């Protein structure tokens, strides 16, 4: 696949779209290693911070027993009196090389619809099992603030492989084959004008024999 | 000095006879007065057009790219009336300046002299826009007979190092360069930023020297520890410790 | 259009001329008038005119050193965005893209047709060009020394906040025939206006 | 999206109820779903496509015993936003799902 | 020599003639035959044909221009996934590159030594390709008029319910000159199949 025609001109103009492109490379190649060296060590984030929410919740189940244990039965009280949140999450904005990551941001518009639960029995197993609850969602909003980074950066970290790779394989290939085209065309030529100025030459000395 | 002019004006067969003219002198004063002479051929793109000129006043046919044939013997009878001989004390050497046509190497006038030749010097646009003077990059330069050149006796012992480990930081310091625009001022690390600060100062202190300022090779290799100090230990790899114990420390 | 630098007129010329003005095409087809590109063009009456330039314009020689390296910091950085993006730029750079581009539309830009601007006198061209370089090294001091500590501005409220300033920079290439006087005492203006919003 | 959901378990929920991210607007839906042992695996995959397709839901908490059976459901989701994640059981400890995304 | 359409005798003959039918080597490397290369060639007998084709064919004017749009409309989308990919495009794009996958399948591959298609009379050309237009054409209303509110025909239902109709579409080719009357009728028996699957 050639694209434009041999002048002396286009020669500077193909190495031109040449230079761009070997840049193209090196400039977007080196993007490709930055996200992959944050996403590699996102995954390394995810795997410890994983088997560190499964000892917390192992936790929090073990004072879920104690609770019951002192206090009643709460799984039809704490179930029907929901009415708010009291724990919501904010979308906040990160980059990594121009590319913006999702992330998330807790806080708490504190009105607590558990104020008074137990108060005659228990209450003192709750508000202890709410903080080793509320710590819980503390450590879950990080863990999928590093969840919905991971998942958006392997599908822009393919975008900017295969634009690496377009490059190299169809953009790059075809600019050099071009460029061999121009070169062996222009030899051609001077071949062509080679032959013509020989044959003046040759005609010259024959006009020059007889006068 | 034994400076020979030849203007545009004055004829075009008398550049041919010129850097003749100008060897010959050169070889009168080398090992026939035994002194080193320096000689300095500028343009040497021109004297090719002067070439070009009288071979089709010769009514000969011209050769690739209108130059003759012969043009590789004629850059070897000038180029290569150089080097030292054996029983004289005198040398000569030569730096034939010449102008590549649209920054082109493939053109006959810096290929041919690249055969024949030992290294070249690089002035580049890229430097000259950013008012360096001298605007020379030390990326695609380079001296075949460098190695030679220089050591112990000759300017002393640490030269061959504190050389190798300048181009090699201002090779990475131009990768980390990029960095700074398409990743992110922040994203680069501590070490990557010292870099940062090296190409600031090696284009600026080492490279930049203004017109008048000669700097002998013992006050270049000073500026060259001076921005070598900049790093810590233990990444300047091309220096052996032998030498890297004495000059690092002061 | 043609040839560039490897054509037998061309080619011969420039071994003899010292001054080539360089008129590019491409800036000629989005009609940037006058079509002299910067990076290709030279003149080497350089080191001849710092004598006269010692004498009766002193303020230049160090404006035209900084103008020229802003012109390319720009050329460096069009070809960063282009391929990655304007997010992950600095803000050391994102002065200098505001500021070449205030050079290419007030300084470099010219119509020669407009009454005013068909002829500019050069105390009319160093007024001008000491104001826009003073603009960028005012606004280079204010982002580098007040770094990482200091809640100074990452230029996008500067660049709301002197949108009346930056008019006013944008309006001086409007001065005529009809002032040298006021025309001088309105850089003066326009410069002790900007050293009180870099004193903020 | 500012709401945390929960389809969990039984003992799961009301420990995260009480952590305070329940929320009932009597309008559209509740943001949890009690999963007991008589409830089919239908109704499990209809409250996922309720939590993934509700603009306040930003995560979908559910645990690990119970996503084996939407795993097919939830392999199909390939979104920035709702974040799912397992959480592991009373009885059921850890390990599938988000890797398949990376091996 | 060399497949090079730049020659002193190709460029010299192209100013001479007016029906230019350019052979290509990749529709050789491949067993597509005949291998006009259906971007570059051209004719200059369309305004001096088309008093002709009032007169005989009366609807076959209409449908080369729109197959000439259709199959420039797969060379600009085949640069794309190339590069970009096929999973990014469009709805009334991936139509656009399957029909004309049907027409270089089809319409243009023809085999010289089979019974059948080593003549082909011109109500056969025209009658097989008022069918794969008309199909392009009942397929672009089941996406621009359905276009985003209803959960709607999104071309990935079509392509396995119409898995016996695009086999009807694929084989009009078979048509053999022992049938003339009839070749005529399947080609609206073809189409009734198309009328009525729209609708459901």
């Amino acid at each position: 696949r050639i694209e434009i025609f041999p002048s002396r001109m286009a020669q500077t103009i193909m190495k031109a779209r040449l230079k761009g492109a070997q840049t193209g490379r090196n400039l977007l190649k080196k993007k490709s290693d930055a996200l992959t060296l944050r996403f590699r060590q996102i995954l390394k984030k995810i795997i410890e911070t994983k088997m560190l929410m499964g000892e917390v919740m192992r936790e929090a189940a073990f004072s879920l027993a104690e609770a019951k244990f002192t206090a009643g039965d709460f799984s039809t009280t704490v179930i029907q009196n929901v009415n708010k949140a009291q724990v919501k999450i904010r979308a906040k904005k990160d980059n990594v090389a121009g590319v913006t990551l999702p992330v998330f941001e807790h806080y708490h518009e504190g009105t607590d619809s558990y104020e008074l639960t137990g108060l005659a029995r228990g209450g003192e197993q709750l508000a202890k099992l709410k903080r080793n609850y509320a710590k819980a969602v503390e450590l879950l909003v990080e863990l999928a603030s590093l969840q919905t980074s991971f998942v958006t950066l392997d599908e822009a970290i393919k975008i900017t492989n295969r634009r690496v790779n377009a490059i190299e394989h169809v953009i790059i290939p075809r600019i050099e084959r071009t460029l061999a085209y121009i070169i062996t065309e222009l030899d051609e030529r001077e071949r062509e004008e080679f032959y013509r100025l020989k044959k003046i030459q040759e005609k010259k000395k024959i006009l020059k024999e007889k006068s | 000095v034994c400076l020979f002019l030849n203007l545009a004006n004055d004829p075009t067969i008398e550049r041919i006879i010129t850097p003749r003219l100008a060897l010959t002198t050169a070889e009168f004063l080398a090992y026939q007065c035994e002194k080193h002479v320096l000689v300095i051929l500028t343009d040497m793109s021109s004297y090719a057009e002067a070439l070009r000129e009288v071979s089709a006043a010769r009514e000969e046919v011209p050769g690739r790219r209108g130059f003759p044939g012969y043009m590789y013997t004629d850059l070897a009878t000038i180029y290569e009336r150089a080097g030292r001989v054996e029983g004289r004390n005198g040398s000569i050497t030569q730096i034939p300046i010449l102008t590549m046509p649209n920054d082109d190497i493939t053109h006959p006038i810096p290929d041919l002299t690249g055969y024949i030749t030992e290294g070249q010097i690089y002035v580049d646009r890229q430097l000259h826009n950013r008012q360096i003077y001298p605007p020379i990059n030390v990326l695609p330069s380079l001296s075949r007979l460098m190695k030679s050149a220089i050591g112990e006796g000759m300017t002393r012992k640490d030269h061959a190092d504190v050389s190798n480990q300048l181009y090699a930081c201002y090779a990475i310091g131009k990768d980390v360069q990029a960095m700074k625009a398409v990743v992110g001022e922040e994203a680069l690390t501590s070490d990557d930023l010292l870099y940062l600060e090296f190409l600031q100062k090696f284009e600026r202190n080492f490279i930049a020297q203004g017109p008048y300022e000669n700097r002998t090779v013992y006050e270049t290799l000073d500026i060259g520890w001076q921005l070598l100090r900049i790093f810590p230990k233990e990444m300047l790899k091309r220096i052996p410790q032998s030498t890297l114990s004495e000059f690092y420390p002061r | 259009p043609g040839g560039d630098f490897s054509d037998p007129v061309t080619s011969a010329t420039l071994g003899i001329v010292q001054v080539f003005w360089g008129l590019d095409k491409k800036l000629a087809q989005r009609k940037h008038f006058p079509s002299v590109n910067w990076l290709i063009s030279y003149s080497k009456y350089m080191r001849a005119l710092d004598e006269y330039y010692d004498k009766h314009f002193t303020e230049f020689v160090p404006l035209r050193t900084k103008a020229k390296e802003i012109l390319q910091e720009e050329e460096d950085l069009a070809e960063i965005v282009q391929l990655v993006g304007k997010a992950s730029l600095a803000e050391t750079d994102k002065i200098t893209l505001e500021v070449a581009k205030l050079i290419k539309d007030d300084f470099l830009q010219q119509n020669g047709y407009t009454p005013y601007d068909r002829f500019c006198p050069f105390y009319k061209t160093v007024g001008m060009l000491s104001n826009m370089i003073a603009f960028y090294d005012m606004a280079r001091r204010a982002v580098e020394t007040t770094a990482q500590s200091d809640n100074k501005i990452t230029w996008s409220i500067i660049r709301e906040h002197m949108g009346e300033i930056l008019y006013k920079l944008s309006s001086m290439k409007f001065k005529d025939p009809v002032k040298d006087g006021e025309a001088k005492i309105k850089a003066d203006y326009a410069q002790l206006l900007e050293d009180m919003q870099n004193a903020f | 999206g500012k709401l945390i959901a929960v389809i969990g378990d039984e003992d799961t929920v009301t420990g995260f109820l009480l952590g305070g991210i329940g929320e009932l607007n009597k309008n559209r839906h509740p943001n949890f779903l009690v999963v007991e042992k008589d409830t089919t695996i239908n109704e499990i995959e209809d409250t996922f496509r309720q939590f993934l397709n509700r603009d306040d839901i930003g995560i979908i908490l559910i645990n690990q015993y119970i996503a084996e059976m939407v795993r097919h459901a939830l392999d199909a989701h390939q979104r920035s936003i709702p974040a799912v994640l397992e959480i592991p059981s009373k009885e059921h400890p850890y390990d599938a799902a988000k890797d398949s995304i990376l091996r």
